């Protein structure tokens, strides 16, 4: 299964979470930001790595980060 | 011709150079990923955000200057063939007028001496050359399964 | 000579070339008839033909043994209009190109919209900027000196 | 000959693959700096735009000038 | 406030050309990176986008035609005027099979004047392959004067499309029910456009073009043949060399209908003395198209109780196997405009392809069918546009599908049920392509490497294992017996392909039976497999635009993205203009390969010079059945050997095409520069390059972006395509000129 | 008609399910809809809801959550995906504590959160031989 | 720095690291990042404002 890390640059802005298609991330919540929110992946099983994630991520050089790893049938999108 | 095609033969050099430097000193990261390092040598890619990521990996470089140094070997064997097939043949003054110009390479060196290849076999007979045509087609043929 | 070439005006393969140019000329100028304009145009190449070979005789050009004008660039002003008076006047007209497009970037960066300036060109400041390049050799020389030629450290690095 | 050539053409691009290789897994930029100041190899990398924008226009200089004089031959 | 159009309503202004992308809501903002540059020019005509509203759609379509068909006049008129004023006609009109077609001279300027060839009648120039001469000649204009005020009336017409375009978005635009009288459109396009076009060309035919012709092919000069208006004001001069229009036009009132056989006729075959088709076949070809059409026009119901209902139509074709049938295909095809150009780009490729095989099999112009160049240009022009065109409607088919279709409105109809069963087609249709791929092209290869290995009796050849068109050559014999049998007022087949005589005008053969071997069973099979990967490329696109097992909602991401991301194994091209592009190469394969097959079948086997006696030698000698069952045959005997003209043409005339070889080469493979690589190395080095200028204080405000994936994927394919159809062009026509 | 009287009124589609979906894990996904709305199967084409409950099952989370957002724009909120394995071993997947993952809930902690940005991660040849 | 001022980014994987940059507004409150700053250049995402912390910024003069 594929790594996702959050990074304390979150500004809990929702949007890599309402972005990813097999519902990987969630909000929970904060005191480092102003929207009181960040990101978390607790469900890493289920993520496919097609990295929409952080297509939506606002921040600089991201807060959210997919580092491709060992592949599984949920992993690779296999409907077979 | 000489001249022209020494330059050739640097221009190559100098783009493989340039192809594989860029890729070594931006393996570490760069703008556009800043922490490539963490995602090691050999990764597809990044994805499509940030404007789309393809080939930005230190591997992909050296898949991109592979092309570059096969067309440099190429350049460079071209020149040495065509000179000493023009050397051993006697007929240096071909080379000497004709390698001033592309077409003067296409149809002196490639189209010209491509003849008794081809003819390795052919609806009348076949040669002990019939082997390198088979193998001339069979080069073509896996040089496009590669462009698939 | 240099390089072990000689004179075109004494190379007996240029004046065959020559002969042999004029001659399919020649030829072809006997399929058609009379002052037809046709017949007027091979003439004009011949013409032509005559002046360019005729001119290179006598332009300090040496020929191969292919009787073709080589080019002596290894910096000799003998033949430094072969390659040096044309590297000079390329390097004149490229330099102008780029100071006027330096100076015009330089000059629409500091206003309010600078990308706006860029595909909707200010025309009256263009040709301002463009007609001022004739100095470009003394303008970059005289802005490399006040340090406002070259950045230093505000310029982006990549994070290794 | 080009069997020669192709097996140089082929260590050198390894030379350069294993050359980046070294970047991504082993360059560790600790053993590399002194005291702020880096060493002959971390100064790679701080002119490394410098190298790169050369290297580039070294390569359009001779492909544009090579291109031009074979295709006016041409 | 008429109840069709909407009056003034854009107002005629320049302020809009001073702001580059007002139409879009993202581009209007303004350039932050070149991004924006290359995304200006992908959006310009994508007229969905730029309005919520399909009336303004269908406006700005409708303007767009107009100034489309301008320019389409305006090239006309540059051809008419071209031939009145640069070139040989009237020369070529008195020496047709001793003179080249040319109508383009060459400035005399950096010695690019030798492209003035000696394309005889005292004229220098290019020689003309597009058979402007051939088609002037069968207008029956014989003097340079016809081609300049027909030049002249094409400037106006170019001039009038483009003041109605203006008109008709600026003045008077129609409204959306205007353009939705899909039975009145049918209607008028078939009866009006189509039907009375073909009326009228019909009476031009026979009152301009037929006399004209008759006199020319009796050997009478052009200077001493009458000029047109004569025939019609004088019903003498029409009637001496056809005796039936002293009857005038009471055997057509009174259904005596048989006198007019004399210029009416149905004989089939060619002119003996120009090769082509005979001009009273063409007129009466051209009136019964005529009046086919003009009945076929009076078929829906407009504005009266009378004609057909498309809705009830379609609505009534259901069955067993498909539920719903044809129902909602009437409000896809009126409410969406991809719909409306899939089919008609497919149906028009096709067309054109059909058009590029009748021309040379049925030569339908005076003294063409001997002129080689013409032939060859029109059938590979006409098959490359076909060939463009059907993958255009595949691509719009495409668009159609993720944008334009309404899953409700489409419930349990063919649209719904062919989405249902898509992996059965594409599965299906994948096996059909490996065998048809496998057999063709594992039969070339076993023939070449059973020569390759002294094994001349193992092959797939003739004189060996034979493959014998057994279904064409049972065709070609029907044809050739139809006239008198099955067609018995016919006197001589449609086209000497299927059979018959060696037609030869002038010792060059025009027409001549084209046999079938085993040679052209291999091609055909090969023809065979590649439209069908084609057609398996553009299909696996157009129904896994919506959704697939990989992206279940790929039609949220659009018709054209780049990708969903490295996941799921990696999901590149997973688009459906991806598969468009993927498309466009196999076409390009697909065609070069049929334009190849016939250039060299027709130099073969069809081509060539008559000797007195009646022995044929053609261009080549033959070599096709024999040689072109091996790839080693393809390389050797057909492009090598035919490649001499092009790379021998250093000097001549033909230098340019020698020129255009090496630079579609240079274009061909600077195209996999783009195909082969990435976006995020080129992104980095403009990185360092951003440095350089940023060093140098000379850094665009214009952020500089490398090409997006989609973006280097289209300059990737379109350089591909431009280079490897150059290549092809030169070769083809510096080869068919020299010889 | 159909085996379950919850299915939607869908015709059948030669992209559902294979046999990976019967001896590793399949995915159901139910809701309960006010109108017989007709919608598209994330798989194939058009299905037609119940008026009521209704229940579809499918080879992957992608594919229902697909169809759970597609729902969104019907003003269906309440739809749940489980997740069944070989046997009926049922698992609650996307409303997992009842809330949709875009809203905040207490009780949820984070997961996968580095205390920095991303210039502070070790150099890799810190990292070899682990 | 405050509301206007100008700043030098020194976060090194910044699209604008050794730029300069706009403060929009500093943060009062925990936050860990708490001044956002505003450029001319979009980054390769298109955005063009960041919110940065304390000393990964630098005032110029
Ligand atoms: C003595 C020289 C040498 C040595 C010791 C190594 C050693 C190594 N290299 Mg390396 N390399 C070399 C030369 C060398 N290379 C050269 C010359 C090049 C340039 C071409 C490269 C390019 C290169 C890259 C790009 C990469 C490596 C990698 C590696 C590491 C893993 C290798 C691996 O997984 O193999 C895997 C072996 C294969 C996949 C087999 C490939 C076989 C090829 C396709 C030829 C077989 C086809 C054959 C000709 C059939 C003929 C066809 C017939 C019809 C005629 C390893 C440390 C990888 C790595 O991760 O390093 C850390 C990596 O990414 N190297
Ligand atoms: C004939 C095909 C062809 C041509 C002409 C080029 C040309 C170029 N490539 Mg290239 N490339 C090709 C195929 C080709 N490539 C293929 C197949 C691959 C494998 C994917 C690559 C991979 C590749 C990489 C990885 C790199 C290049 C680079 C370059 C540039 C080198 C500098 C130079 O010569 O400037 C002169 C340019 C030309 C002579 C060609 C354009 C000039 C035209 C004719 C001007 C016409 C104006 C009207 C140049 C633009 C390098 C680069 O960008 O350097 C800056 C670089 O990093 N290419
Ligand atoms: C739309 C199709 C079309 C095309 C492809 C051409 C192409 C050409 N025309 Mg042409 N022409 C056209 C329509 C067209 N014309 C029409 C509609 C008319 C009637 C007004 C003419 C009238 C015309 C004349 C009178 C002449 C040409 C000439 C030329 C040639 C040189 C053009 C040139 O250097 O202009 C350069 C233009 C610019 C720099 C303007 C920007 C060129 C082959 C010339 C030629 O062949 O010389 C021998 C020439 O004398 N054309
Ligand atoms: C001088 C006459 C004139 C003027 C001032 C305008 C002014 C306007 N038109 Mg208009 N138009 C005109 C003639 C004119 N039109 C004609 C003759 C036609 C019929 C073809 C149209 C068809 C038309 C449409 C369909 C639309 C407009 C629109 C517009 C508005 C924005 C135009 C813009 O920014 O694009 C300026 C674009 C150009 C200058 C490009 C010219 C493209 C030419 C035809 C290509 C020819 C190149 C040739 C083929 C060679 C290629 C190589 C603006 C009010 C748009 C609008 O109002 O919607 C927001 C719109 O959608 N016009
Ligand atoms: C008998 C009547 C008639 C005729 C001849 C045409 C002919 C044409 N229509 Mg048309 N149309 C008609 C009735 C007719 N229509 C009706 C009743 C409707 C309403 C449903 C439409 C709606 C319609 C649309 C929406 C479109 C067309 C288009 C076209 C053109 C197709 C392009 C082509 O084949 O090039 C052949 C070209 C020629 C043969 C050139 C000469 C044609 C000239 C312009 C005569 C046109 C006849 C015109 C209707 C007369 C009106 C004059 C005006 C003062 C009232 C063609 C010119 C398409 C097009 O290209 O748009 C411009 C297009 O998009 N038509
Ligand atoms: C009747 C014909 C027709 C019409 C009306 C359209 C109309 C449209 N197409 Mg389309 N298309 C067609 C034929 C047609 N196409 C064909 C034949 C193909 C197959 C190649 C395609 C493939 C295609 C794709 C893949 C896409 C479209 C898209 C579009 C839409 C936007 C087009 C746009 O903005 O481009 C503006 C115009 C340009 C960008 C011009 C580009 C220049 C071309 C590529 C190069 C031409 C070179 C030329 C031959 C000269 C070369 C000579 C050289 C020596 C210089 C628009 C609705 C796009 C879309 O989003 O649709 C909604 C899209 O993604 N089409
Ligand atoms: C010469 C290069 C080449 C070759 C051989 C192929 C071959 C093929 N392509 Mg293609 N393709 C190419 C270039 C090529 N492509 C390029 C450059 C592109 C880029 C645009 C594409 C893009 C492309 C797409 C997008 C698609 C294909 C598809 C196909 C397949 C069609 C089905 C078929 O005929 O299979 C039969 C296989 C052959 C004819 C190859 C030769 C097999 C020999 C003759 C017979 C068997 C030999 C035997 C098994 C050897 C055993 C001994 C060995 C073990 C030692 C086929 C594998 C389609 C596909 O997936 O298949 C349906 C498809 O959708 N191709
Ligand atoms: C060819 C077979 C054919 O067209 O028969 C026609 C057959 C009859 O279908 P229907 O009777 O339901 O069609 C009635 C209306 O839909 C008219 O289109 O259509 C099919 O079943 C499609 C299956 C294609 C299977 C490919 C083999
Ligand atoms: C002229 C002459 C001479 C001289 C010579 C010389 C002096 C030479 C030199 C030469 C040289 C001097 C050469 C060099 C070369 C180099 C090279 C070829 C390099 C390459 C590199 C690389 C490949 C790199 C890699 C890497 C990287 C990338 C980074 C990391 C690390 C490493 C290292 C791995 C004499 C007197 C003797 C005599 C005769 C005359
Ligand atoms: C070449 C060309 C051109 C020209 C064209 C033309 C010149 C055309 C013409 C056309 C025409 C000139 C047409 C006409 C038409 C006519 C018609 C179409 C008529 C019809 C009629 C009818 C249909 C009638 C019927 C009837 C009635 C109703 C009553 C009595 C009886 C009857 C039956 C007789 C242009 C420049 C544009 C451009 C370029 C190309
Ligand atoms: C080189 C290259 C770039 C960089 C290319 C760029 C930035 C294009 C630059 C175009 C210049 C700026 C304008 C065109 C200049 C030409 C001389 C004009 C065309 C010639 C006319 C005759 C048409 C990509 O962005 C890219 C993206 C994805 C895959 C492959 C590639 C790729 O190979
Ligand atoms: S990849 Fe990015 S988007 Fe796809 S699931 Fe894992 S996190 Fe969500
Ligand atoms: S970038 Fe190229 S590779 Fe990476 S995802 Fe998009 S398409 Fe697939």
């Amino acid at each position: 299964s594929h790594t996702v890390k959050i990074y304390d640059t979150c500004i809990g802005c929702t949007q890599c979470v309402r972005a990813c298609p097999t519902d990987v991330l969630e909000m929970v919540p904060w005191d480092g930001c102003k929207a009181g929110q960040i990101a978390s992946a607790p469900r890493t099983e289920d993520c496919v790595g097609c990295k929409r994630c952080e297509t939506a991520c606002p921040t600089d050089f991201l807060s959210v980060r997919v580092y491709l790893g060992g592949e599984t049938t949920r992993s690779l999108g296999l409907a077979y | 011709g000489d001249f022209l095609v020494h330059h050739a033969i640097a221009l190559g050099l100098h783009t493989t150079t340039l192809i594989l430097v860029k890729g070594a000193l931006d393996a570490r990261g760069s703008k556009l990923m800043p922490d490539k390092k963490d995602f090691g040598y050999s990764f597809p890619c990044d994805g499509p955000g940030r404007g789309g990521t393809c080939d930005i990996s230190a591997w992909d470089a050296f898949y991109l200057a592979m092309f570059w140094m096969l067309n440099t070997i190429g350049w460079v064997t071209f020149y040495w063939h065509w000179k000493h097939l023009t050397l051993w043949q006697g007929n240096q003054v071909q080379f000497n007028e004709s390698s001033n110009y592309i077409m003067g390479w296409l149809r002196d060196y490639l189209w010209l001496n491509s003849s008794p290849l081809i003819n390795g076999y052919n609806p009348f007979g076949m040669n002990s050359l019939s082997v390198w045509a088979w193998m001339f087609l069979f080069g073509h043929l896996v040089w496009a399964t590669g462009f698939m | 000579d240099i390089g072990g070439l000689n004179p075109c005006k004494d190379s007996e393969v240029f004046q065959k070339r020559l002969a042999k140019t004029v001659k399919k000329l020649e030829n072809r100028l006997k399929k058609y008839e009379e002052g037809t304009p046709p017949q007027i145009a091979i003439q004009q190449q011949i013409t032509q033909t005559k002046q360019r070979f005729t001119r290179y005789a006598d332009s300090n050009l040496l020929c191969g043994n292919d009787g073709l004008p080589h080019l002596i660039t290894d910096g000799r002003w003998s033949h430094g209009s072969e390659f040096l008076l044309p590297s000079i006047l390329f390097l004149y007209i490229s330099g102008w190109i780029g100071w006027v497009g330096r100076k015009y970037i330089r000059t629409v960066g500091q206003t309010s919209n600078p990308t706006e300036k860029e595909i909707i060109i200010d025309v009256p400041l263009a040709i301002s900027i463009m007609t001022s390049g004739f100095l470009w050799p003394f303008a970059a020389w005289q802005e490399f000196l006040s340090g406002d030629l070259i950045a230093s450290d505000e310029t982006i690095t990549t994070s290794p | 000959y080009t069997h020669h050539q192709y097996i140089a053409g082929f260590l050198m691009v390894g030379a350069f693959a294993h050359g980046a290789i070294f970047f991504v897994r082993d360059y560790d930029p600790a053993v590399n700096t002194r005291n702020g100041e880096k060493n002959v190899l971390a100064r790679m990398l701080e002119h490394k735009e410098a190298i790169i924008s050369h290297l580039s226009w070294v390569s359009l200089f001779l492909g544009f000038h090579t291109l031009g004089i074979y295709v006016h031959n041409d | 406030k008429s109840t069709i159009v909407d009056f003034n309503p854009v107002e005629t202004s320049f302020e809009k050309w001073a702001k580059p992308g007002q139409f879009s809501r993202t581009l209007a903002k303004g350039p932050k990176t070149t991004t924006w540059i290359w995304n200006l020019h992908a959006d310009a005509h994508d007229f969905d986008i730029q309005t919520n509203s399909l009336q303004e759609v269908s406006r700005k379509i409708f303007s767009a035609h107009f100034g489309q068909l301008a320019v389409i006049f305006l090239w006309l008129s540059g051809m008419h005027f071209h031939g009145a004023y640069f070139s040989n006609y009237s020369a070529w009109l008195t020496n047709p099979t001793s003179t080249k077609p040319s109508a383009q001279i060459v400035w005399p300027i950096v010695g690019q004047e030798v492209l003035n060839a000696d394309v005889g009648g005292n004229f220098q120039g290019i020689q003309i392959t597009s058979g402007f001469f051939q088609l002037w000649r069968a207008e029956g204009i014989t003097s340079e004067v016809e081609l300049y005020w027909t030049a002249v009336g094409g400037l106006v017409a170019s001039f009038l499309m483009l003041f109605a375009g203006w008109f008709h978005y600026h003045k008077a635009a129609p409204k959306l029910e205007w353009f939705q009288n899909v039975e009145s459109m049918l209607n008028h396009h078939l009866a009006g456009l189509l039907g009375l076009g073909s009326l009228s060309w019909a009476g031009h035919q026979i009152h301009i073009a037929l006399p004209i012709n008759k006199l020319l092919d009796l050997g009478v000069s052009p200077e001493e043949i009458p000029l047109p208006y004569e025939f019609i004001l004088n019903r003498d001069l029409i009637a001496q060399l056809y005796p039936s229009f002293n009857k005038g036009l009471t055997p057509f009132f009174t259904l005596n209908w048989g006198e007019y056989s004399d210029f009416l006729t149905f004989k089939g075959g060619l002119n003996p003395v120009t090769g082509g088709l005979w001009l009273t076949d063409t007129a009466h070809h051209h009136l019964a198209i005529a009046v086919l059409f003009i009945v076929a026009g009076h078929m829906y119901k407009t504005n009266w109780f009378l004609g057909h209902s498309i809705k009830t139509i379609l609505e009534a074709h259901k069955g067993p196997f498909t539920g719903e049938g044809h129902k909602g295909l009437y409000e896809v095809l009126t409410t969406s405009w991809h719909a409306q150009l899939a089919i008609n780009l497919a149906l028009f490729g096709s067309l054109s392809i059909i058009v590029a095989h009748h021309m040379y099999a049925m030569p339908p112009y005076p003294y063409i069918a001997i002129d080689y160049p013409t032939q060859l240009s029109l059938f590979t022009h006409h098959v490359w546009i076909g060939g463009f065109c059907i993958v255009g409607g595949a691509a719009h088919g495409a668009i159609f599908f993720v944008r334009d279709y309404n899953a409700a409105n489409n419930y349990n109809n063919l649209i719904d049920r062919v989405i249902r069963h898509r992996d059965a087609i594409i599965s299906h249709l994948n096996w059909v392509c490996i065998f048809l791929g496998c057999h063709s092209f594992g039969l070339y290869v076993h023939n070449d490497t059973m020569r390759a290995l002294g094994r001349s009796q193992d092959l797939f050849s003739d004189n060996a294992i034979a493959l014998k068109p057994i279904f064409a050559q049972f065709i070609q014999n029907l044809h050739t017996l139809a006239p008198g049998s099955t067609a018995p007022n016919a006197l001589t087949t449609v086209s000497y392909a299927f059979g018959g005589d060696v037609i030869s005008v002038g010792s060059k053969i025009a027409m001549m039976p084209i046999s079938l071997g085993t040679a052209d069973f291999l091609v055909h099979h090969i023809h065979a497999f590649t439209i069908h990967v084609t057609v398996l490329i553009l299909l696996k696109g157009v129904l896994y635009s919506r959704n697939s097992r990989l992206i279940p909602d790929k039609a949220n991401l659009g018709f054209r993205f780049p990708c969903d991301g490295p996941g799921r194994g990696g999901t590149c091209q997973v688009s459906a203009w991806d598969h468009v592009f993927l498309g466009l190469f196999w076409m390009y394969n697909s065609i070069s390969i049929v334009i190849f097959h016939f250039s060299w079948k027709m130099q073969s086997d069809v081509w060539g010079t008559v000797s007195p006696t009646g022995a044929v030698s053609h261009i080549t000698g033959g070599n096709f059945a024999q040689s072109s069952i091996t790839i080693n045959g393809w390389l050797r005997d057909f492009l090598w050997s035919q490649a001499a003209q092009v790379v021998q043409s250093y000097g001549s005339s033909l230098s340019a095409y020698g020129l255009i070889f090496l630079g579609a080469h240079f274009i061909w493979a600077f195209s996999l520069m783009f195909l082969f690589s990435g976006r995020g190395y080129w992104q980095e080095l403009i990185e360092s390059i951003v440095w350089a200028h940023n060093k140098l204080k000379v850094a665009p405000s214009i952020q500089p972006r490398a090409l997006s994936i989609t973006q280097g994927r289209a300059v990737g394919v379109a350089h591909y395509l431009l280079g490897g159809i150059g290549t092809t062009w030169a070769f083809f026509l510096a080869r068919i000129i020299s010889v | 008609k159909l085996k379950q009287s919850d299915f939607p009124k869908f015709e059948g589609s030669t992209g559902g399910w294979l046999s990976a979906a019967k001896n590793e894990e399949k995915y159901v996904i139910i809701w309960t809809s006010k109108d017989a709305s007709l919608f598209e199967m994330p798989t194939g084409g058009t299905a037609k809801m119940n008026a009521g409950n209704n229940v579809a099952y499918f080879a992957r989370k992608e594919q229902c959550l697909a169809l759970g957002s597609q729902l969104r724009g019907f003003k269906i909120t309440n739809y749940k995906i489980f997740r069944i394995y070989p046997p009926l071993d049922i698992t609650l997947l996307h409303p997992f504590d009842g809330v949709f993952p875009e809203k905040v809930n207490q009780g949820r902690s984070p997961v996968g959160k580095r205390d920095a940005s991303i210039g502070g991660n070790p150099n890799p040849a810190s990292l070899k031989f682990q | 720095i405050q509301k206007g001022s100008t700043v030098r980014i020194l976060r090194k994987e910044s699209y604008w690291y050794n730029e300069s940059g706009t403060v929009v507004v500093v943060d009062q409150s925990k936050v860990r990042y708490p001044v956002l700053v505003r450029f001319t250049k979009v980054n390769y995402a298109g955005t063009n404002t960041n919110n940065f912390g304390l000393n990964e910024v630098e005032e110029v003069v």
